[PDB]
């Protein structure tokens, strides 16, 4: 499954 | 003079924090990171001693700056017509913990223990200095691959630490606690402990446990990787739905899973070199 970054805000 | 003290290199990244360039301080060839923040995007402002108005991020970085290497060191800063420029130390060689976990997958518990311990000491340092980071996540943790030392970075979502309720938040939502999701209210220490439980799960399982609001508030922690019962207990304690049920930092570091941590140098020689 897709691991991803997450932006702040 | 900003363009004469530093040689500017390639862009390292950009996003909610601004734009960050690799750099080298001309005087002594010290590696640095050069962070540009547009004035129109700065939400919270502070005043230094001399009452000069600076982004709160500058105030917080100054409060935590010292010889302790677990937090990023602000070396200098400049004001421009429409931006502030922050000169930050740059470990070399380095990889952030997000990319490290992507490449390595779930970490052996010995390595997760060493990393998590260092993050706890870094966050304790912030709180000791009156600073709440509010965006603890693997993306905001740099690994010095030679020394085995971790550095907490990007204080752009932080605040002065206080004992009353916070009703504003601009950190990363999938690391934010259920009381923020449900009520737009949180207290600083117990919210930080929640993000640390997300981080520890991330380390030992290879990705964060929750992506959606419903999972954050739901109260179920499913383990996708083999994790020891002691580690599972600490994670589930950090991820208690009721903030007052979460451990203090003392209770985390006294937890049975946290004992016999590797030294940073040992960590690099066993797991990084
Ligand atoms: C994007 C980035 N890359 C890097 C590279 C490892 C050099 N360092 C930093 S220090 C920082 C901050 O806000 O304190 C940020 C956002 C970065």
């Amino acid at each position: 499954r897709k691991r991803r970054r997450h932006p702040s805000g | 003079p900003l363009e004469s003290q530093y040689q500017v290199g390639p862009l390292l990244g950009s996003g909610g924090f601004g734009s960050v360039y690799s750099g080298i301080r001309v005087s002594d060839n010290l590696p640095v990171a050069i962070k540009h923040v547009e004035k129109d995007r700065i939400s919270d402002w502070g005043e230094l001693p001399n009452g000069t108005r600076v982004p709160m991020e500058v105030v917080l970085l100054k409060k935590v700056s010292s010889g302790f290497s677990g937090v990023i060191r602000l070396l200098d800063w400049f004001e421009r017509p429409d931006s502030f420029v922050l000169i930050l130390e740059r470990p070399e060689p380095v990889q952030d913990l997000f990319d490290f976990i992507t490449e390595r997958g779930a970490l052996q518990e010995e390595l997760a223990r060493s990393f998590f311990w260092q993050v706890l000491e870094a966050v304790r340092h912030c709180h000791n200095c009156g600073v709440l980071h509010r965006d603890i996540k693997d993306e905001n943790i740099l690994i010095d691959l030679n020394r085995g030392e971790l550095k907490l970075i990007d204080f752009g979502s932080g605040a002065l630490l206080k004992d009353t309720v916070y009703t504003d938040f601009d950190g990363t939502r999938v690391y934010s606690p259920p009381e923020w999701i449900r009520y737009h209210r949180y207290h600083g220490r117990s919210a930080a402990v929640w993000s640390l439980g997300i981080l520890l799960y991330d380390m030992v399982c290879g990705d964060i446990p929750f992506e959606h609001d419903e999972e954050i508030i739901g109260g179920q922690v499913f383990f996708r990787q083999r994790v020891s019962s002691e580690c599972q207990h600490l994670i589930r304690w950090c991820l208690a739905l009721r903030p007052s049920d979460r451990p203090t930092f003392e209770e985390i570091q006294n937890h049975p899973w946290m004992q016999d941590v590797l030294l940073p140098q040992e960590t690099a020689e066993i797991h990084l070199h």
